[PDB]
Order: C-alpha cells, then structure tokens, then sequence
C-alpha cells in the first residue's frame, strides 16, 4: 500500500508488478487505458533507466554534461565528439536522419505487435541470459524493472528541475555544491528567492 | 404594538432602516477617512 | 517604474495639480472675510485637499504622465493595497451577506406561508443568524465538504 | 449541570455534555453537523496545544533574558537571527517532516487505527486510542487521560490561544515584548492601558 | 547540396518506408476507418454519380499490392522532405545560442 490508511483503488488487487494501489485520479478505471498504462510506464522506466548514467557517467569524465553535449548542432558546421573524437557523421542532419528511420523501424515494430503481453514483457531475443526462467523470479525482476525504472524516471525529473534552477549544471556539480555547504546549499534558496 | 412592530418588519420600511443605518455608516467612515484609493494599512 | 509609470511622489504633473487646486480654492478664499463661515469652509476643503495629495505620494501610488494615480491590480505585492487586499475584505462582506440570506432562506423554508416571512422580516431570526457570517468561509467550507452546500441532481 | 458560559442561555442540543470542555458555546452553530464537530475537537487539539507552546516560548525566553539570566532576542526579533543554516534550508526541513506527519495525523482522524503501527518497524505499534490522543510511545510517563486531565489541556490551550493572540496584537501596536508590556502596565496601570497605548 | 541527390534519397527512403515498413500499418488503418459514408451508406450508393473509386488504377500487379497512388502519396512526401533539406540547407541561417 502506497498510503496506509487509504482504500486501495477497486481494480487495484496488489497482483500487478509494482502494484502499491496508486491511481487517486483514477486514471486506469477502464481496463484498456490502464493495460497501454502499463506498456508505457515500462517504455519510459527503461528509457530513464538507460539515459539516466548516460547522463551522468559523461559528466564524471572530462566530457560536459548531458546539456553540453547536445550543444554544436544549434551551430551550422557542428561536428560530435564520441570521447573526444571529433566522430566524422557528427553533423546534425546525418545523425538526425539516421535516429529518424532507426528509432521510427524499431519503436513502430513495437506498434504492429499486440499480444499484448509481449507489448510489456516480449523476452526471446530480449533475454537471452534466460532470467524469465523461474517464473517466480521472473516476476520479482518485474517488481525489480519497475521500481528501479520508476526510480529512475523521478531523477531524470530532478536533473531536468535542476537544469531549470541552475541553467548550465551538472547533476554532479549540484551534487558537489551541496556537499560543500548541506545548510545553506540546498532546493531551499531555488524555492525562496 | 404588535401588529405595529409586524408593520415595521416590512420589506420597504426595514429596508429604508437598513439603508439608513448602512448610509451614515458609510458617510461617517468617508468622514474620518475621505478619499483613499487604497488600504494603507498592509 | 511600473508600466513606465512614475511614483506620484516624484512627479513634476501631480505636484502641479495640487498647486492648480490649492491656488484655485485660494481664489474662491480671497472674495471673503477671513472670519466668515465661507472662509473656514474653503479652509477645511484646502486642508482636506493637502491631506489627500499628500497620503496618495506616501502610499506608493504611481502615476501616469497625467498626474493622477494608476492602480497596479497584476498582484505585484507593492500593490496589494489598490486591490488584493480591498478585494479580500469585498469578498468576505458579501460572502456574509449571502451567506446569511442564504441561512434565512433555509430557516424559513419549512415554515407554513414561506412567502409570509419573506416579505414581512422575522427580525428576531435575522438577528439570530447575522453574526454567521463572521464565520461564513468556514461554515461554506465545511458545508462544500459535507455536500449541503449544492443541491443534489439539479 | 455541565457548565455555562452563558448562564441563562440553554446549551445546543448538539452539544451532549460527553465532549470535554463542553460549556455548551457554539453560538454560531458551526458544530451542529457532527462530523464538523469531530472536525473541530482535532482543529481545537492541535491550535490549543501549538499555542500552548507558542506563548510559552515567546514570553519565557523574554522573561529569563529580562532578569538577566540568560540573553535571548525576543520572539519577533528571532527571526532574523544569524543560524547554523540557511533560514530557506530550515524551511525545508521542517515542511518535509511535517508533511510526513501531520499526514499520518491525517489518516488516523479519517480512518481511526489505521496508521498505529511503525510502517519501518512492524512491532513497535501503537495501542489502540481515541482520536487525538496517541498512546504509547508518545505517553512515555503513562498517565492516566481520563478526564479533568483532557479538561485540563483543553483549558490551558484555550487560554494559550487567547494568549497568542494577545501577544501578536499587542506587539502590533505597542511595539515591545509581552512581558515588557506586563511591566509597563504594572508600572503605573491606571495611566498604561491599551487607552493610552492608542 | 545536390539536388537530384538530396531528392533522389528522399523520395527512395519514403517509397521504401511506404513499402517496407509502414504499408501494413496504413492498410489496416485505410481498412477500418473505410470509405466515407453519408446517412450510413456510401457517397456513391447514396446516388452520387462520381463517388464511385477507381478500382482499375488501384489495381498492381505488385505482390502486397503496392499501386500508383502509394507511389504518388510516398514521392510526394519524400519530395517534400527533399525541398525542405534543399531549402534550409541554403539558408544560412543560424539561431543565436
Ligand atoms: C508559525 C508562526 C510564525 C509567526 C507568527 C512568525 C512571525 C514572524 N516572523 Mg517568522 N513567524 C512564524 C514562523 C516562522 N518564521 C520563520 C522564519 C523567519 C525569518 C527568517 C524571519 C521571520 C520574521 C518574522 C516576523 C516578521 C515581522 C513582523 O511581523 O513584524 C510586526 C514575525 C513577528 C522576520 C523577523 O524576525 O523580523 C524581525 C524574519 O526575518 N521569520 C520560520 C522558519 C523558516 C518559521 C517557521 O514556522
Ligand atoms: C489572554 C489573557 C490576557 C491577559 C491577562 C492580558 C493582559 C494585559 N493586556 Mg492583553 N490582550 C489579550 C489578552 C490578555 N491580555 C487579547 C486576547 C488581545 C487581543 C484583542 C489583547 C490585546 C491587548 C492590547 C491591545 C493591549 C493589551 C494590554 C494588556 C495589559 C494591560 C491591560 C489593558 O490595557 O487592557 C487589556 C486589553 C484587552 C484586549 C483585554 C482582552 C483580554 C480578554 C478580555 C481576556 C481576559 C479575561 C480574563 C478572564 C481576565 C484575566 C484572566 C487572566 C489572569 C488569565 C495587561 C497586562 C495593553 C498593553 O499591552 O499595555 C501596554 C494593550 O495595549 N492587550
Ligand atoms: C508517464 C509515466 C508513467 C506511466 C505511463 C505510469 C503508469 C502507471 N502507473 Mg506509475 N509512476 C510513474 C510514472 C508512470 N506511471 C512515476 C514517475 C512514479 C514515481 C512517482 C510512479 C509510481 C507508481 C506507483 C507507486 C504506482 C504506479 C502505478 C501505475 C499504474 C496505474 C496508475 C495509472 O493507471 O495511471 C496512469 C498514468 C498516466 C496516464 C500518466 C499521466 C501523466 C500526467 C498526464 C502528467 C503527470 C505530471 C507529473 C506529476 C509532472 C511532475 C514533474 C515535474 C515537472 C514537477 C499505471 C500502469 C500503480 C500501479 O498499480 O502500478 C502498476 C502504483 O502502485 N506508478
Ligand atoms: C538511450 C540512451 C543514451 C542516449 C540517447 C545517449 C546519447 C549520447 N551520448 Mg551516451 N551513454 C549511454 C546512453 C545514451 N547516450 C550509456 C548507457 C552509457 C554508458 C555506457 C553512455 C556513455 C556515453 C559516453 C562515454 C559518451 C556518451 C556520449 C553521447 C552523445 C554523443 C554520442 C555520439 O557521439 O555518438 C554515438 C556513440 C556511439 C554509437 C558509441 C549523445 C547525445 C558522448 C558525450 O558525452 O557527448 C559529448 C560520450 O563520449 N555517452
Ligand atoms: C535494474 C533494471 C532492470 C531490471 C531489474 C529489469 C528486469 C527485467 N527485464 Mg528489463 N530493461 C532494462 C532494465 C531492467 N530490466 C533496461 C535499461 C532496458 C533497456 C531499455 C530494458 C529492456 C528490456 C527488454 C527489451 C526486455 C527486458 C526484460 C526483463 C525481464 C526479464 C529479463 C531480466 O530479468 O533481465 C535481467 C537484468 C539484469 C541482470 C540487470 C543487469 C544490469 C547490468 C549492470 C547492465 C547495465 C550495463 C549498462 C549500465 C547499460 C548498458 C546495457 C545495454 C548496452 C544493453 C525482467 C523482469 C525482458 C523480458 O521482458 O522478459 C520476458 C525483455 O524482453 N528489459
Ligand atoms: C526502506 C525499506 C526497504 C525495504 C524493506 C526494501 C525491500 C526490497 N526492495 Mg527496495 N527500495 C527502498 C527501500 C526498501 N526496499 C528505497 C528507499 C528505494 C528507493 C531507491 C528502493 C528501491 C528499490 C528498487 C529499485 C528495487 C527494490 C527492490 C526490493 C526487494 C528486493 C530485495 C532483493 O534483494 O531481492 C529479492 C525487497 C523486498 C527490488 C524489487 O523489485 O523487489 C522485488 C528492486 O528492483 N527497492
Ligand atoms: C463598483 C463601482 C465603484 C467602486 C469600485 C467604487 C469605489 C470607491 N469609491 Mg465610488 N462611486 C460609485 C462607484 C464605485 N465606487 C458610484 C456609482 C458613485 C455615484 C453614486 C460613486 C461616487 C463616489 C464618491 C463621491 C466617492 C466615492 C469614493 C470611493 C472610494 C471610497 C473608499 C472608501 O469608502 O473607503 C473605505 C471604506 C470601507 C473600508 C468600508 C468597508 C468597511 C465595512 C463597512 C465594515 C467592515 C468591518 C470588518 C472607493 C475606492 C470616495 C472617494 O474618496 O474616492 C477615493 C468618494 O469621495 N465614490
Ligand atoms: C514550536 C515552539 C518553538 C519554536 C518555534 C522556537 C523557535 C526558536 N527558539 Mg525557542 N523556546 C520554546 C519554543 C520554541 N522556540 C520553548 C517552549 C522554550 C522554553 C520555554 C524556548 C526557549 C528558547 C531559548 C532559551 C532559546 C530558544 C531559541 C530559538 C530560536 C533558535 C532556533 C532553535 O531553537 O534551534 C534549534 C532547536 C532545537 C530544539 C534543536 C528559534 C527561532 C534560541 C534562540 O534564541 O536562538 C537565537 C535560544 O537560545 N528558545
Ligand atoms: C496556534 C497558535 C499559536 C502558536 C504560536 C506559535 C507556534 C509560536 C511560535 C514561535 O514563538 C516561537 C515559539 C518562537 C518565536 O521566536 C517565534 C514564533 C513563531 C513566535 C494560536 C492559536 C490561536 C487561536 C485562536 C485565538 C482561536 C480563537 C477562536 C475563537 C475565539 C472561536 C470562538 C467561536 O468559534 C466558537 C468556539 C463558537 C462559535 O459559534 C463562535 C466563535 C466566537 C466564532
Ligand atoms: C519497377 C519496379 C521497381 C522499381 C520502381 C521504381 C524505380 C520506382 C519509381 C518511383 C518514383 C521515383 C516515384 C517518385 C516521385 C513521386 C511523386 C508523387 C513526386 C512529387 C513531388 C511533389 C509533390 C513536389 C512538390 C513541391 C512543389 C511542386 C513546389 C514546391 C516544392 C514542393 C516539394 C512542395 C523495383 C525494382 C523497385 C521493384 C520491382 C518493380
Ligand atoms: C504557519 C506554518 C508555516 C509557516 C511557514 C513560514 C515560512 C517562513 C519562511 C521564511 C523565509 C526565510 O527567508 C529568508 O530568510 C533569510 C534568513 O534571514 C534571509 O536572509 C538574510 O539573512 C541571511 C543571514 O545569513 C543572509 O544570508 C541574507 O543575505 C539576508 O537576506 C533571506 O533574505 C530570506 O529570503
């Protein structure tokens, strides 16, 4: 139960991988809206779960921040660097085209499959360690991918938050500034000017 | 007297005493403090 | 400042409209003995005439290049006196006077001849109920909770 | 026979004698529906108790500064008083924790019981009470809440909620601290008096 | 910068799309959202003498069925996309940082 003392939604039973009775909106009342729920909720878990150390893990090296790096296509002549390397498609429409039709094969691929169980959970070629072994198992890593994805979903949130209140940060380097003074370093001065 | 006091309980007479009353309330509170666009007390 | 205005404080036009008005009152001042009952009046208004002029430049007011004051109603919290805060005791007046009609309307509805109290008063109920207003935000509050504040499907 | 404050006025009959600090005063009839009046005994509970509290951290620390004993800013000037912390930062601080709590406060006043136990720690639950009055570890010294003691709190807190509001106007308008204005009015009384602080 | 190259891709890319890729996707929807129909039936049944489709163009030989009017909907998007890199890439244009 998310909020002890508060009646569980009626089409919440706890069945469900990360389950906890959330809805006060109500918003998974018909059954069709709150299935497509839980595909999407997954789309965004592993996308924050994929984007969020590639957020980060750039920021402990000497390359900039997540917003840096997206920085020299708003130039005309801007050229990427993979780790330094000025990389030769690293130009804006070449690396924009080709995100356009990859992204757009893969994720419509996603589209024309309706199991729909397989929309959520689809497996084969996606584990072929085989960790959909025990079901049992299989489904405490269910409740593992959500909470870690919803974790990482309210980070991405608090980078973004950050970014708005500190424009040309770094989660990291807010990190830091913190640790140099918790008490007076703190969400508190963003909130009270 | 009582239907007296029932005659004064009328829509137009307790009306007119309403009004009355709330009148020199409001031209008393103009009188100690005329003009004012604004409340300056914060 | 605001809105390009200027405070009344530093302007050239309402320092000019109070000299224009004082000098103007001063002219009706002059066709009288000092001691007549005229004259005292033309003093009182002139004296009532500085007191205005004078609490609208200490009250912050800003001025348009008229030199007259401009009320700022944005919320910026320089202004709250011209209307944010009018506007708070406004809302609370009414709301009692509705939320007391609104008690009598209920308390005589149940009566015999409805009609009969609504056009002769039952000074005695009215009396009874005025002093709800004092609290009527919570008693509407509690009422929009209850769900006895609205009628139910109508 | 359960009290008058109005000696001649009949009580509400809403208003049924079981309730402490029943005098029978409800004279705008905002407990007549009863779950406003469970309402109001929690809303009661809570600003009479943080008024108690209030008034005695504003008049003690001026009391004690006054003799001499101790040098603390009056309760107004604290405020402004330099801090370990960023005064934002202490703000923080005390939102988030009261946000957890008054929250649990919160379910147990709309569903009674349902938040005694320690979600953390599932032993180290609370007895079952009434509404308003935790058992358990929040009555380390176990006393008896029977009433007279229920009356009691709710009388010092009635009388502390006044006092706040005493506090709070009086420093508007003589621009001291409380017990300052206790000493300016034992001074000389018949000439120190609100008639003359105006 | 070339124009028969930039309009060349294009309009390959969005035909191979419109035939690879997307083409089942935009049956099914042609499928279920239908023709258009007045008072519950059709344009042309309701008496609409030119509201009848073309059935012979739609015909191709084509195995999935692909015909001219695929060709015409894909190359004209793919031309579209083809004009608009031609025309923002001679633009000069810049936005300040
Ligand atoms: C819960 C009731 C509460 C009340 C009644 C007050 C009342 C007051 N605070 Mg205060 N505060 C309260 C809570 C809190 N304050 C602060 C933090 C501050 C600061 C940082 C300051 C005040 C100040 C003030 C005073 C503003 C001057 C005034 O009113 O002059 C008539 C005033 C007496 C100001 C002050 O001390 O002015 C002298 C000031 O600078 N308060 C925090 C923590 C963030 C509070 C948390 O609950
Ligand atoms: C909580 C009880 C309480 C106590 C015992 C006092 C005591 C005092 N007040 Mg205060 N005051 C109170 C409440 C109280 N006040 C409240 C609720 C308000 C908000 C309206 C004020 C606002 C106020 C102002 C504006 C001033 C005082 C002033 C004073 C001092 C001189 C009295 C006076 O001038 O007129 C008294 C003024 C009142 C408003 C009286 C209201 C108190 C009500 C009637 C409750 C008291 C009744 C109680 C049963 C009798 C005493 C019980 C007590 C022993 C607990 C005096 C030491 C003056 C001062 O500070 O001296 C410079 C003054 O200027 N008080
Ligand atoms: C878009 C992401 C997303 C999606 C699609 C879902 C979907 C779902 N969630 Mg999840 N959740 C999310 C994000 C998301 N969640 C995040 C970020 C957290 C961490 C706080 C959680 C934590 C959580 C818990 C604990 C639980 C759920 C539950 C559910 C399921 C039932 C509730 C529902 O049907 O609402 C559907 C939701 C939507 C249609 C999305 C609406 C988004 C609105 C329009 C805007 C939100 C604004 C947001 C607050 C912005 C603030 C950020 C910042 C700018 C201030 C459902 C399948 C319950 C469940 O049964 O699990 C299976 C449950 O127990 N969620
Ligand atoms: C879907 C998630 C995601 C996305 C959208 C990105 C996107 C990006 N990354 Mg990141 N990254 C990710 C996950 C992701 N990354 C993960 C999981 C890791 C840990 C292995 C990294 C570690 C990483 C490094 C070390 C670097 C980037 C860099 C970059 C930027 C340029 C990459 C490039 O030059 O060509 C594509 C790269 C390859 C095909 C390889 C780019 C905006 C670069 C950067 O920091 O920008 C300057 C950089 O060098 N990423
Ligand atoms: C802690 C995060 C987490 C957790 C617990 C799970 C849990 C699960 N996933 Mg999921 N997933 C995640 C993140 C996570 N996922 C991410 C980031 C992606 C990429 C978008 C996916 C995409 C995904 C797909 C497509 C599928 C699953 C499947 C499954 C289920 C069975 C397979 C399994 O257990 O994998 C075990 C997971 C681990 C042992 C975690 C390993 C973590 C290490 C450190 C790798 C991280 C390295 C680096 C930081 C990221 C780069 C890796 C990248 C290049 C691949 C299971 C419930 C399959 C399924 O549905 O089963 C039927 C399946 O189809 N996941
Ligand atoms: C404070 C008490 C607490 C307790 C009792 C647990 C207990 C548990 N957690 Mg949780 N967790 C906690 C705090 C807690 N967590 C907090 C504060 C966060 C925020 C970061 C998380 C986020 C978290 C994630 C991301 C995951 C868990 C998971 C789990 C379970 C897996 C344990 C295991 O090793 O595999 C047996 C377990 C029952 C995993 C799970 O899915 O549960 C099955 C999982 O992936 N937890
Ligand atoms: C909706 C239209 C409207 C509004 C917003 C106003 C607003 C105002 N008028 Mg105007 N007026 C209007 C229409 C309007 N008037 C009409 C139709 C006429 C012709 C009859 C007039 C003729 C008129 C004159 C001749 C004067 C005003 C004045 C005023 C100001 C008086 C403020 C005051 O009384 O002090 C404050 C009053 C109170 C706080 C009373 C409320 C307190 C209650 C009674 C008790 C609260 C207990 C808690 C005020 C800003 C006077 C002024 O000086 O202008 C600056 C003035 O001289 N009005
Ligand atoms: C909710 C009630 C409450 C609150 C809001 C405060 C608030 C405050 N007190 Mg006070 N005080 C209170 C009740 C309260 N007091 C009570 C009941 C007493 C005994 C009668 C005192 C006696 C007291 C003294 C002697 C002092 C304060 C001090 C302070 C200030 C320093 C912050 C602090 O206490 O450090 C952290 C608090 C912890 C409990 C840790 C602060 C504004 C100190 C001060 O003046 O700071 C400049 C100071 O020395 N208070
Ligand atoms: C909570 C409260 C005060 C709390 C004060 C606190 C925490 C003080 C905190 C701090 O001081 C510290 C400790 C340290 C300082 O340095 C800083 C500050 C910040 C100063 C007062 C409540 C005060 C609450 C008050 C005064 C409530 C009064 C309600 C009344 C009189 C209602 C009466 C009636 O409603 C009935 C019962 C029946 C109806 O029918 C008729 C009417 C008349 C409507
Ligand atoms: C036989 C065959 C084949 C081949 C085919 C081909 C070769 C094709 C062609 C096709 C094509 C190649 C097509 C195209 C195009 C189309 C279209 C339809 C177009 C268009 C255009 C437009 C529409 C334009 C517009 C405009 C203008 C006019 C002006 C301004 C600009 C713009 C753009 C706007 C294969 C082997 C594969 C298979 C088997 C069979
Ligand atoms: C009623 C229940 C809840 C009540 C909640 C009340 C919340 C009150 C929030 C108080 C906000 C604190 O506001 C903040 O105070 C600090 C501390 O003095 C002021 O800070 C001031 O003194 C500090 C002392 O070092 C200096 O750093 C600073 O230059 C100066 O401005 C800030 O300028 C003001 O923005």
């Amino acid at each position: 139960d998310w909020m002890p003392g508060q009646p569980r939604p009626s089409y919440l039973d706890g069945s469900a991988p990360g389950d906890f009775g959330f809805d006060p909106l109500r918003l998974g009342e018909v059954p069709e809206n709150l299935e497509r729920f839980k595909e999407s909720e997954l789309i965004h878990c592993r996308w924050a779960m994929l984007a969020v150390p590639g957020i980060l893990v750039p920021e402990a090296l000497g390359l900039g921040n997540w917003v840096k790096a997206q920085e020299w296509a708003a130039l005309p002549g801007g050229q990427a660097t993979y780790l330094g390397n000025p990389v030769p498609w690293g130009t804006l429409p070449t690396i924009l085209v080709i995100e356009f039709l990859s992204i757009a094969f893969v994720e419509h691929q996603r589209s024309m499959e309706k199991d729909p169980e397989k929309k959520k959970y689809p497996g084969g070629a996606f584990d072929p360690l085989g960790y959909s072994k025990d079901p049992k198992k299989f489904h405490e890593y269910k409740i593992k991918e959500v909470k870690n994805g919803r974790l990482a979903l309210l980070a991405f949130v608090g980078i973004c938050v950050q970014q708005s209140a500190y424009p040309g940060t770094g989660p990291l380097e807010n990190l830091a500034t913190h640790l140099a003074d918790p008490w007076h370093n703190t969400i508190g001065n963003v909130l009270i000017p | 007297m009582r239907d007296l006091k029932t005659y004064l309980s009328v829509a137009p007479v307790a009306s007119t005493l309403w009004f009355a009353a709330l009148a020199g309330l409001l031209i008393e509170i103009n009188r100690f403090f005329p003009d004012a666009l604004t409340f300056p007390f914060f | 400042d605001i809105a390009g205005l200027t405070p009344c404080k530093d302007s050239k036009q309402f320092a000019k409209r109070e000299k224009q008005s004082i000098k103007k009152l001063e002219s009706s001042l002059k066709l009288y003995a000092p001691d007549s009952a005229p004259a005292l009046a033309i003093n009182a208004t002139i004296e009532k005439t500085k007191r205005r002029f004078d609490n609208y430049g200490k009250q912050g007011l800003l001025c348009g290049a008229d030199g007259l004051p401009h009320l700022i109603v944005s919320g910026d919290q320089r202004h709250w006196g011209e209307f944010i805060t009018p506007g708070i005791l406004f809302l609370y007046i009414a709301g009692w006077i509705g939320w007391v009609g609104r008690s009598y309307l209920i308390a005589i509805r149940d009566d015999k001849k409805p009609t009969q109290k609504e056009i002769i008063i039952d000074v005695p109920l009215a009396t009874r109920l005025v002093f709800r207003g004092f609290s009527w935000p919570i008693a509407a509050y509690r009422e929009l909770l209850n769900g006895e504040l609205v009628a139910k499907d109508v | 026979k359960k009290g008058e404050w109005l000696p001649g006025l009949a009580s509400p009959g809403y208003l049924t004698g079981s309730l402490p600090g029943d005098n029978g005063f409800d004279p705008l009839g905002l407990a007549e529906d009863p779950e406003n009046l469970k309402w109001f005994v929690q809303a009661e509970l809570v600003n009479g108790r943080w008024a108690m509290l209030g008034v005695a951290g504003m008049l003690l620390p001026e009391v004690f500064t006054s003799i001499g004993i101790i040098n603390v800013p009056k309760w107004y000037d604290a405020g402004k008083e330099e801090y370990f912390a960023s005064s934002s930062t202490l703000f923080v601080i005390e939102f988030i924790l009261f946000h957890y709590v008054e929250i649990r406060r919160w379910q147990d006043i709309k569903n009674p019981g349902s938040v005694n136990q320690d979600p953390i720690f599932k032993q180290y639950s609370l007895p079952a009470g009434e509404v308003g009055y935790p058992g358990g570890i929040f009555n380390p010294l176990n006393f008896a809440p029977t009433l007279e003691a229920k009356e009691k709190e709710i009388a010092n807190g009635r009388l502390a909620m006044l006092a706040f509001l005493g506090f709070i106007i009086q420093h508007n308008v003589t621009g001291k601290g409380p017990f300052d204005n206790l000493l300016q009015h034992i001074s000389d009384p018949w000439h120190n008096t609100i008639v003359q602080t105006l | 910068l070339n124009p028969s190259l930039v309009i060349s891709l294009s309009t390959g890319l969005s035909l191979f799309l419109g035939r690879f890729v997307f083409f089942n996707f935009q049956r099914e929807n042609v499928a279920k959202q239908g023709l258009p129909e007045q008072n519950g039936v059709t344009h042309f049944e309701a008496g609409d003498t030119r509201a009848k489709e073309y059935v012979s163009l739609l015909k191709s030989n084509d195995p999935v069925g692909f015909n001219i009017v695929d060709v015409l909907a894909w190359g004209s998007i793919g031309h579209i996309v083809a004009y608009y890199i031609l025309a923002t890439s001679s633009n000069g244009y810049d936005p300040k940082f």
